[PDB]
């Protein structure tokens, strides 16, 4: 039963800028390069618009394929700053994003409709993360795993809404599973 | 926000 996985996505190992598509162009979603704990450089994604009411920023990646895979696997690593170390009293702070998908045989798809992305799940942070000294403090670099299908398209965009959390999307990691081959 |  050991699958392999086969990669699709490693936002991680790009060098230079990611060029994913947010909405707002500015104001919402940035990329923001920074160093992790051992100076390597991460192409980064980040808001905290928690000053302001709820909010709506997207980001999508451009089109992947599925290469025929049934399921996909989509796991994400990200740190978030707690709601109770920041101000204010409307109620609106939020520390979970939503993560979406639209299928697609088109690989050159803009300016999709809300209502064409599928919702994966509210994205929060849970018991799996790596412990990082920044300093005085322990990070939590939180990772979480969801998978999709039966997928029935050529491949996918896969879609980032903040709705008023202080999120920095760190990972995105996209892989289907496949059985080992036979060494002839 | 979140500086590495």
């Amino acid at each position: 039963s050991h699958m392999n996985e086969v990669t699709l996505l490693d936002s991680r190992s790009v060098q230079g800028e990611l060029g994913w598509i947010a909405s707002p162009l500015e104001g919402g979603w940035e990329e923001v390069s920074i160093m992790d704990e051992k100076n390597t450089p991460i192409r980064t994604y980040q808001v905290c618009n928690v000053m302001e009411p709820s909010q709506n920023n997207w980001l999508r990646t451009d089109w992947i394929t599925r290469e025929g895979a049934q399921r996909v696997y989509i796991e994400i690593k990200f740190t978030l700053r707690d709601c109770n170390s920041l101000p204010g009293v409307m109620g609106t702070c939020k520390e979970t994003f939503n993560l979406y998908y639209y299928e697609s045989d088109n690989d050159k798809e803009r300016f999709i409709r809300e209502n064409q992305f599928v919702k994966i799940d509210t994205i929060a942070a849970d018991e799996s993360f790596t412990q990082v000294d920044i300093g005085d403090r322990i990070m939590k670099l939180n990772t979480e795993i969801r998978d999709v299908g039966p997928l029935s398209k050529k491949g996918f965009y896969l879609a980032f809404q903040d709705v008023g959390a202080c999120i920095a999307l760190v990972s995105v990691r996209v892989f289907y599973k496949k059985a080992p081959l036979t060494v002839r | 926000w979140f500086r590495g």
